[PDB]
């Protein structure tokens, strides 16, 4: 009950499905930026912060 | 002497806290003193001595 030439129609399917999924999963979170996440990086140096001004 | 000072700068309990068990060397310091030249009564001392031996009230 399925003619051989439906087949590349599921394929066409199931290409927009996972390109979908893919365009979605190709986009990855970078390093974060927030100083209040390092304030401590600089807070931990060998000597105090200089506010020079 | 630096390199420990400058790990104290970077704590933030401790740097606030571990003094404060300081003042009791001062205390013991002068309480020494004062008990080096205590007067005390001779009776007391013949009769309660602190810690000496053979006292069969201790038990020994």
């Amino acid at each position: 009950d399925v003619p051989i030439e439906k087949i590349p129609e599921h394929a066409n399917v199931l290409l927009k499905k996972i390109d979908a999924c893919l365009e979605i999963l190709s986009k990855d979170i970078g390093e974060v930026t927030d100083a209040e996440a390092h304030e401590m990086y600089f807070e931990t140096s060998k000597f105090q912060i200089l506010h020079i001004y | 002497f630096y390199n420990l000072y400058n790990f104290v700068r970077i704590g933030r309990v401790s740097k606030y806290v571990c003094w404060l068990s300081l003042p009791l060397v001062f205390q013991r310091m002068w309480m020494k003193n004062r008990a080096t030249g205590m007067e005390y009564d001779i009776d007391l001392e013949n009769y309660a001595p602190f810690e000496a031996k053979k006292n069969p009230m201790h038990g020994h």
